RNA sequence: CGAGAUUCCCACUGUCCCUAUCUACUAUCUAGCGAAACCACAGCCAAGGGAACGGGCUUGGCAAAAUCAGCGGGGAA
RNA sequence: GGGAUAACUGGCUUGUGGCGGCCAAGCGUUCAUAGCGACGUCGCUUUUUGGAUGUCGGCUCUUCCUAUCAUACCGAAGCAGAAUUCGGUAAGCGUUGGAUUGUUCACCCACUAAUAGGGAACGUGGACCGUCGUGAGACAGGUUAGUCCCUACUGAUGAACUCGUCGCAAUGGUAAUUCAGCUUAGUACGAGAGGAACCGCUGAUUCAGAUAAUUGGUUUUUGCGGUUGUCCGACCGGGCAGUGCCGCGAAGCUACCAUCUGCUGGAUAAUGGCUGAACGCCUCUAAGUCAGAAUCCAUGCCAG
């Protein structure tokens, strides 16, 4: 019997992944993301748009 | 092809090697002696066990003088050990019974006495043909 | 799994008449009045030659080795003088007579003979066989019998368990010693021989004398006298013989041809032997089963008796044959020496015997009391050297094919080939059966493997037998028709086969490859071969037969 | 035993770590990768098999299925990870205001004797127009981070357990750009997420739990972190329907909970996931459901399931009465009930 | 069944290389001087014994597998003899036995020598010497291996006939048209190239004739030599003609286009006549289209009729080019062969005695036809539809849909899911694809299905109304 | 061969003093044996052609 | 209750295992009391260490306190 | 009785015999003839008809090697097909019996994909003192010789680094194996007999990790029902039979006696190629490069 890691079995599994389970999982995740979105919608420094500082074993002590 | 049934679901095998089961067909044998189960795996210290629908080597220890002490293949038809069926039904038989069969599938006898398992009947067509009671 | 699990159950029947190197009514033999009355009640009016020759020696107290077939009266032969010597029960503790037999059935037969021939006497006889209660055997030994009939293993086990003293035994009988040695009882037989006191009279009754048995008798018997069944080796002049050179692939068909035309056997169940009485002797039990099934398919009334067959089955088969419900009896060698075979009219040996003396026994199985008998042999190219050993042993002139117009089939060993047309038709039908029914094919394969093993395990022939076997194969008579097929046949086949003989004697000029390195090797090879110049369960209230079962339990408790 | 699972180690954490999430590509739409529930128990179902080429095709098949009580989970945080030559590392996390009492019990160990001060200054920072700092953290996550996880907690106060401490876990957001997934999480803050939202019907997943410790009769045997792969959700029940165990074949209005309630668990009133086969862990234990790392390679997945009924006889005994109605009807009237009436 | 299942045999150098490879690779190979002398001798004697065992098993397989010449049917023995000189084959397969036996003799000899060996170098040189003896023995056996390989190859590529079964041989001079006839009558490829000895080996085909198998054999051909001197091809031809119990057809042509005079065919056939006297023989005048049976000379006609005079010969006309009469001639000859076979089968079982064989009883039981004594025939139900529908033909383009084609379009064996709903027939079509309730409130809906249940419910409601009037639920 | 992915047992180049001493003694014995055989007992090439001034 | 009708088992062993019964042997913790053998100094592993001599030494692999329970490695004829 | 060696091997071991002749490049006493001298061939073993084994073992377990029985891969073969044989890449995987025997192998037969070989300090559980004899020996005469410590490892804990939550992953281990059935297909092939493979689908063996929905089993739940004998004069309730026995029995624990699950990318070896020099032809190789094994390396998994 061919091993579970055989090249032929891997190629057939990849073909199955790209041709059969692909669209099914795509539509599944599409409706899932749709329901996710349904539930979800259901001065620079002074405003915080500019990223600033909050609040060393890489460099030798100086 | 080696004498191993193809297309059989898992079940609780209840007939070990060396088992005295009673005979089913009208060949003349009174009992069959399970001595070797065809298709069993190779595990040390593990006694090969057989279930309904498996051809098992059998030896007539008690029977008509013509057929006594004779080794031929035989397939299990009835097992008293409880086994479950894919409809979720646990069932078991009164006795342990098998019908003498040649390695192709022609049964030496002509009529099968008593009931017959669905597993044996489905795996072997002529057992269904010459079996008068299958449940 | 159990296909030749241990060994072919019928191994061989080896005989050694070199054991010969060891050295008219009951009222005339003067037995006691009570013994004479018992014999008359049993119905023994005229003694058979075996006891006629042995009983005076046993009364003279000489050790005896008796070559006798089953059924000749060996049991009576060794029990009558034993009773005549005993004459009474002894008040002193200790057994006086011991008989050792292979199987419980033979032990029971001997026990019945002893009881019937000793009706009236106060002799205590015991049976010690396997399967009986050891406590019961202890009680019997406590009751102190004078005569013991037992199997070697059970007797040794009882002796070891009870520390029995055998010094009081003066009479020892070994029934079926060749069977004892074939079953392998030799070790405990020697142990019992060592345990027995030297001052004893030993009788050993056997149908065959193997070399191991001869050595055992030489080591354990004091000046044994060998008595034999008269002219058991002298081939009867009323025996007609024909031998057929047959190939393995056509050999079953040849057997069918002999059954159909040479004997003209009727087909079906027959409407004390019969007029035909066809017995066939083979090599292996697998051959026995194969030939039996093939012949019942062909339509014969066949009974088969092989070595390791169940006791009841073999009795039923032998009863059917002896009462004439079957016409063919298929046996190898072991069941043959075992069972009682009546007078036969046709004997055919499928597999040629290794030993000329085995052949002599198998052909003396027929043509008895002045009656004419027929014997047909199936001989192959590999079996020819044994046929040549046989012709040396018998001292008969060899007639190959049709070298003589009217050969004497009784005094001359006549070998020939069978008729080609019917041979081929039977071969075709055999092939059709083999292709059609799978059971026969499996039997063919297993009997072929058994025949291969028998070829490896068969005793070899002599160098000179192999030699003139080669020259016989070279000779023309090997392929010629048998003398039984007719002078008109001789005419047609002589008109034809001569150019066919030229065809068969073709020396090709060059092989088809000669017609590369392989071709060069073939040419050089050619130049090299260039010719040289129990209580019931407790009653349950809910159970229907509650009160009845309670009553049963109470009754069992009262019985205790 | 197998060398990949020895030496036998205790599970360091009772919850169970996810370790690996499915690989991310930007092309898919946004979605969470994980969810949590609690193993309530198992029942029996019979199914019209739709496996072509099988011996039992188009026949009644009886199977054992685990029930996982799955109350809605609450989003309380976002985290931003950065990819580094030393692996992924937590760059920065943002919390939510009005954090629940139960998630605070998770943050604490001795809750009864501690004055509730955790995250108070953080809520103050939200409240006092440090939205500058808030947007700074969110912009940092959007600009520098490649992987974002949503902190979500499951709610014992709805689960039927004597526990009162919530359960927290990080759940990756895949299928989109970093800005898109950060905006999605920001919307997600302070909103319950259902299992209808996270997972869906008749699909193959992976389940993480800690297999039971067989204690008190060469060492630790039991209590092992196990992620069993390839288990198929057949059903999602709603709680509020009250026809959850009800199937189209039998119009018997009952919940998934058999007669007398689940043994040693109780009775479930929430969303639940019914999955095929035996599943690691025991009752009352947290069960971590996640998506498969790879696209499936069998018809067992993308095989659509049609159910017949669910065993609702009392598992505390060998009962055979699915509903109290049919039981009280079949047994008739009893003397104690008659005297009460 | 044939002789193809014969294992290949190697050359001398090959067999040496593989045997020594086994004895090198399959056993332990390292030994040390510090080890015990007993273990050293055990090691070396194990090496010697393994070499003996592999050589013996290979030679035993070779001999026991090659065919045993003088146990086969005379056709087979003489055919393999003419192809391959039997005496020379036998002396080869001899040398190989004697060589193996000498191998075992050397084996015991060096086993005793190693058992009494006293040093590591002793065992060294003893093992080397023994293996050298076997190597030299095979080196001398170099040529028999080549010869036996060649005979193995041909005996594998040898046609397998059944001498017993119904057979029809086609013989004659070369170029008459034997190969053309056999290609016409059966599906066997025989070179039809027009030169003298086109076929150098026997060719075999098969046909069916009212549900019965016949085997046709084409033989190469025979010239005017008086069988004392022959080519091997003509010898295998005559051996087939002499040992194959079968119908015999002798193909001759009126036109001397084959290159032999009509008198030459007549002399050849009278020469081979005794070989065919027992049989049924059929002379076939081929190429009648180019040269018919009428126009040749009257004394030629007279001599061929004098040949016809005998009672086991027959004359037929044929033209294999246009297949004018091949069907008729094969039908007729095989019919007479079948009749003769039936006669022989009847005699086998009708043999003198008065009791019929069990097989014959069975064949009467089979052939017996049962018929009711009343002589009435039951009326039958055959519908006009299946009377006038069209026969099912696979090549036909305008075809039915077929479940197989639906399956292949929608997947395969394990892919396509069959739908019984399309096959459902119902009064209201949209009834289909609807779930059917089975259990409800713990009682079986199917078990409680019953027509007129409306009327029964009305009766029950009347009964309950009577009970309510009776006050059948009041408390006192 | 798969020596690249699965290396085998290394052959040590660290010579042992015992082996070195044995080699030295045996080579000395070889020199003595050559001398013994030589004592036991029992053509100019010319100027090269390619030389320019031969 | 039916002479009611029909089906299964019973053997021995100088053979192995289990279960049943008899005799004998077996028991933990905390307090209190409390020895002896033995002890040049201490014990990670690999290769080398001429003299089948390693725990010293050389070159490396490395190397993190302290307990309880299992476990395996060393100590001429 | 004296003398001598304390003892063996340690780049040892394997697959191809020896003796003689012929031939033989070279070297040699001075030159192929003082002579040495490989590969081959010839003559002998060796040709004209087809049982050996003494003490031992027996089982299990770990690890390792390959000199590979099978699984995977290819090169060759009258290899039509099927079934095969030889060769090599390959140690991930697995590698069962009976007969027979003192006992092993050979051979023999039964399963089975297959029953391959080995290593692990050959891995863990008597001789004189004599006395009586010298054509050979004996001696119930003696002297008598004769062994509980350390630590690695694992699990569970663990001091300080303020406590707690959520994480990262260096490192170490690493797991899946084989067979079967449907379709292809009674097709390709084939005179017949017979008779494939790819794709796709469904099962089964072994191993591994789990679980008790359902089915057997177990009852200090001593739960419910029954029941034996005893004594306390009797009721009573008790001691009673180191928990009396018999039926059913929950929960729990279980079961090769039940159910579930076991996963994907890259680089390679034999080999097959592309382009094209060495070498004006040619070439898979030298530069560059493609595919390719159950191989290797990582993900998936476990520890942290
Ligand atoms: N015109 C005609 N020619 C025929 C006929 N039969 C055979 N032939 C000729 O035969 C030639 C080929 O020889 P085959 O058919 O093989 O005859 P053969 O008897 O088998 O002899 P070989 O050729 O040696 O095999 C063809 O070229 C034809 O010309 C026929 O019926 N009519």
């Amino acid at each position: 019997a061919k091993s579970a890691r055989a090249s032929r079995i891997k190629e057939n599994h990849q073909r199955f992944k790209k041709n059969i389970a692909g669209p099914v999982e795509a539509a599944r995740l599409e409706r899932l993301s749709a329901k996710l979105m349904a539930i979800a919608q259901a001065s620079g420094v002074k405003s915080g748009k500019s990223i600033g500082r909050k609040d060393s074993s890489i460099v030798f002590p100086m | 092809k080696r004498g191993a049934p193809g297309g059989k679901l898992k079940m609780t095998l209840g007939l070990p090697v060396g088992a005295i089961m009673n005979c089913a067909d009208n060949s003349g044998a009174r009992n069959l002696y399970i001595i070797a189960v065809k298709g069993a795996g190779a595990r040390l210290n593990r006694l090969p066990a057989g279930g309904v629908g498996d051809m098992v080597m059998a030896t007539v220890k008690k029977g008509k003088p013509e057929l006594r002490k004779k080794v031929h293949p035989a397939v299990i038809v009835r097992q008293a050990k409880p086994w479950k069926r894919f409809d979720g039904v646990f069932l078991y038989f009164e006795d342990n019974a098998g019908v003498i069969v040649n390695p192709k599938g022609e049964m030496k006898g002509s009529a099968i006495t008593g009931p017959v398992g669905k597993e044996a009947a489905e795996l072997w067509p002529r057992i269904a043909s010459n079996a008068g009671v299958v449940m | 799994m159990p296909k030749r699990a241990v060994s072919p159950a019928p191994s061989e029947n080896e005989v050694d008449i070199a054991g010969s190197l060891f050295a008219g009514g009951f009222q005339a033999m003067g037995l006691d009045a009570n013994l004479l009355r018992a014999i008359a009640r049993k119905g023994f009016s005229v003694p058979t030659p075996i006891q006629r020759k042995t009983i005076p020696l046993i009364l003279e107290r000489r050790d005896v080795v008796g070559m006798a077939r089953t059924g000749s009266g060996k049991t009576a032969a060794f029990v009558i003088p034993m009773i005549e010597r005993l004459k009474a029960h002894s008040a002193r503790f200790g057994a006086r007579a011991l008989v050792l037999s292979p199987s419980r059935e033979l032990a029971l037969q001997t026990l019945k003979v002893v009881k019937e021939l000793g009706k009236g006497t106060d002799l205590k006889t015991v049976l010690l066989v396997g399967g009986d209660s050891l406590e019961e055997q202890f009680g019997l030994m406590a009751t102190n019998p004078d005569i013991i009939i037992a199997t070697p293993g059970r007797f040794l086990h009882l002796k070891v368990e009870m520390s029995l003293d055998l010094s009081s035994i003066k009479y020892v009988v070994f029934d079926e010693a060749d069977r004892l040695f074939e079953m392998g009882f030799a070790a405990q037989l020697t142990e019992i021989l060592h345990a027995l006191p030297p001052s004893r009279q030993t009788l050993l009754f056997s149908a065959t004398l193997p070399s191991s048995l001869v050595e055992f008798t030489r080591a354990g018997l004091q000046d044994p006298v060998l008595v034999r069944l008269d002219a058991e080796t002298k081939v009867s002049p009323d025996l007609e013989s024909a031998f057929f050179s047959v190939k393995s692939g056509e050999k079953e068909g040849a057997l069918l041809h002999i059954l159909y035309d040479i004997i003209k056997m009727p087909l079906g169940d027959p409407p004390k032997p019969t007029e035909h009485s066809t017995i066939i002797f083979t090599a292996t039990k697998h051959h026995v089963e194969y030939i039996s099934n093939l012949l019942r398919l062909a339509g014969f009334s066949v009974s088969y008796v092989y070595g390791s067959l169940d006791q009841t089955a073999r009795k039923i088969q032998v009863d059917n044959f002896r009462r004439g419900r079957t016409n063919i009896l298929v046996v190898t060698d072991v069941a043959a020496r075992g069972i009682d075979i009546p007078v036969l009219a046709n004997v055919i040996n499928y597999d040629f015997p290794p030993q000329p003396k085995i052949f002599v026994h198998r052909v003396g199985r027929t043509a008895r009391a002045g009656q004419r008998g027929w014997a047909y042999a199936l001989v192959r190219e590999s079996d020819l050297p044994y046929l040549l050993d046989l012709q040396l042993f018998l001292g008969r002139r060899l007639v190959l094919g049709r070298e003589e117009k009217d050969p004497s089939f009784a005094r001359d060993i006549v070998v020939g080939s069978l008729k080609r047309v019917e041979l081929e038709n039977n071969v075709e039908w055999v092939n059709k059966v083999l292709h059609e029914n799978e059971d026969i094919g499996a039997l063919k394969r297993v009997t072929a493997k058994a025949e291969k093993l028998y070829m490896k395990t068969r005793n070899p022939a002599s160098s000179q037998s192999a030699k003139r076997a080669r020259e016989v194969i070279v000779s023309k008579g090997w392929g010629q028709l048998h003398a039984i097929f007719g002078e008109e046949a001789a005419n047609e086949e002589q008109v034809r086969d001569n150019l066919l003989s030229k065809i068969t004697g073709y020396k090709p000029q060059e092989t088809i490859f000669e017609i590369n390195k392989a071709a060069e090797a073939v040419r050089s090879f050619r130049q090299r071969i260039g010719p040289r110049k129990k209580a019931p369960k407790e009653a349950d209230k809910w159970r229907d037969d509650y009160e009845v079962r309670k009553k049963r339990v109470a009754e069992a408790k009262e019985k205790r | 035993g197998s060398l990949a699972f020895l030496p036998r180690k205790r599970a360091a954490r009772h919850r169970g770590r996810v370790k690996s999430f499915p690989k991310d590509d930007p092309k898919k739409p946004v979605h969470l990768t994980a969810a949590m529930g609690y193993k309530a128990g198992m029942t029996t179902i019979v199914r019209d098999l739709d496996r072509p080429g099988a011996k039992a095709h188009k026949k009644e098949v009886v199977e054992a299925v685990t029930i996982i009580d799955c109350p809605p989970m609450v989003v309380v945080g976002l985290v931003g990870y950065i990819e580094t030559p030393r692996g992924l590392r937590s760059l920065t996390t943002v919390w939510a205001e009005h954090l629940s009492d139960e998630v605070k019990r998770r943050f604490y160990k001795n809750w009864y004797k501690s004055k509730k001060k955790a995250f108070t200054k953080y809520a103050k920072k939200y409240a006092e127009n440090n939205g500058a700092s808030i947007t700074r953290e969110l912009e940092r996550i959007k600009k520098y981070c490649t992987v974002v996880r949503v902190l979500a907690h499951t709610q014992i106060r709805k689960t039927p357990l004597k526990q009162k401490k919530a359960h927290l876990m990080e759940i990756q957001i895949n299928g989109g750009s970093v800005a898109d997934k950060v905006e999605f999480g920001r919307s997600l803050f302070e909103k319950p997420v259902t299992i209808d939202t996270i997972f869906e019907k008749d699909e193959m997943i992976d389940v993480i739990a800690v297999t039971k410790g067989h204690g008190f009769v060469a060492g630790q045997m039991g209590y092992h972190h196990r992620t069993s792969v390839n288990h198929k959700i057949y059903r999602i029940g709603k709680g509020d329907d009250e026809a959850n165990a009800s199937t189209e074949t039998d119009l018997t209005k009952k919940k998934i909970t058999p007669m007398g309630g689940f043994v040693r668990y109780g009775e479930v009133n929430n969303d639940y996931v019914m999955i095929k086969g035996s599943v690691p862990g025991v009752k009352k234990r947290i069960m971590t459901l996640r998506k498969s790392l790879f696209t499936h390679t069998s018809r067992k997945a993308l095989e659509k399931v049609e159910l017949k009924w669910i065993d609702t006889s009392s598992e505390f005994g060998h009962g055979a009465f699915q509903t109290a109605a049919e039981k009280k009807q079949f047994m008739g009237t009893l003397k104690k009930d008659l005297q009460t009436s | 069944t044939g002789w193809k299942d014969i294992p290949p045999v190697p050359t001398a150098q090959e067999f040496i290389d593989i045997v020594l490879s086994r004895t090198q690779r399959r056993l332990p190979t390292q030994i040390r001087p510090g080890f015990k002398i007993s273990r050293i001798r055990a090691f070396y004697t194990r090496k010697v014994k393994f070499t003996q065992e592999t050589c013996s098993e290979k030679f035993g397989a070779i001999i026991s597998s090659f065919p045993v010449l003088s146990d086969q049917h005379p056709f087979h023995r003489d055919l393999m003899n003419i192809l391959y000189d039997a005496d020379h084959f036998k002396v080869a397969l001899g040398q190989i036995s004697t060589a193996k036996n000498l191998i075992e003799t050397i084996s015991r000899d060096y086993v005793r020598l190693l058992k009494y060996a006293q040093s590591l170098y002793q065992c060294k040189q003893l093992k080397r010497a023994a293996l050298g003896r076997m190597a030299t023995l095979i080196k001398r056996l170099k040529d028999p291996l080549i010869y036996l390989d060649q005979v193995r190859q041909h005996l594998a590529r040898l046609p397998d006939i059944n001498p017993t079964t119904r057979t029809l041989l086609v013989a004659g001079f070369p170029n008459v048209g034997k190969s053309s006839f056999v290609r016409s009558v059966t599906r066997a490829d025989t070179p039809v190239e027009p030169y003298a000895f086109t076929t150098k080996s026997l060719f075999v085909g098969h046909l069916d004739y009212k549900y019965l198998r016949y085997q046709v054999i084409d033989t190469p051909g025979i010239l005017d030599h008086p069988l004392e001197e022959m080519n091997t091809i003509e010898m295998q031809s005559v051996t087939a003609l002499a040992h194959l119990r079968a119908a015999v057809l002798y193909f001759m042509d009126i036109s001397e286009q084959c290159g032999f005079s009509l008198k030459a065919q007549i002399n050849l056939f009278k020469s081979i006549k005794p070989l065919f006297a027992n049989k049924m023989v059929f002379i076939v005048l081929n190429k009648m289209d180019i040269k018919k049976f009428e126009e040749l000379d009257p004394e030629m006609q007279q001599e061929i009729n004098d040949l016809t005079k005998s009672g086991e010969v027959e004359i037929l006309r044929a033209s294999c080019a246009t297949q004018e009469g091949v069907q008729e001639v094969k039908n007729h000859v095989c019919e007479r062969l079948l009749v003769e076979r039936v006669s022989q089968k009847l005699k086998a079982g009708t043999h003198s005695n008065g009791n019929i064989g069990t097989r014959l009883q069975e064949v009467m039981a089979r052939i017996h036809v049962a018929t009711p004594m009343d002589g009435t025939t039951r009326e039958t139900f055959i519908p006009e539809a299946v009377k006038n529908l069209k026969k099912y033909d696979k090549n036909d383009p305008n075809r039915r849909v077929l479940a197989r084609d639906i399956e292949e379009a929608n997947g395969g064996a394990g892919v396509f899911n069959v739908d019984l709903r399309k096959d459902w027939i119902l009064e209201n079509p949209e009834w289909k694809y609807d779930k059917i309730p089975e259990i409800f409130d713990g009682k079986n809906v199917y078990d409680y299905i019953d027509p007129d249940i409306d009327a029964k419910l009305q009766a029950l409601e009347e009964e309950e109304e009577r009970l309510e009037k009776e006050g059948f639920y009041d408390e006192d | 061969a798969g020596t690249i992915n699965k290396p085998k047992k290394p052959t040590s180049k660290r010579k042992t003093t015992r082996l070195r001493a044995k080699i030295s003694k045996r080579a000395a014995e070889k020199k003595r044996k050559e001398r013994k055989l030589a004592r036991k007992n029992p053509k100019d090439p010319g100027i090269p052609n390619l030389f320019p001034y031969k």
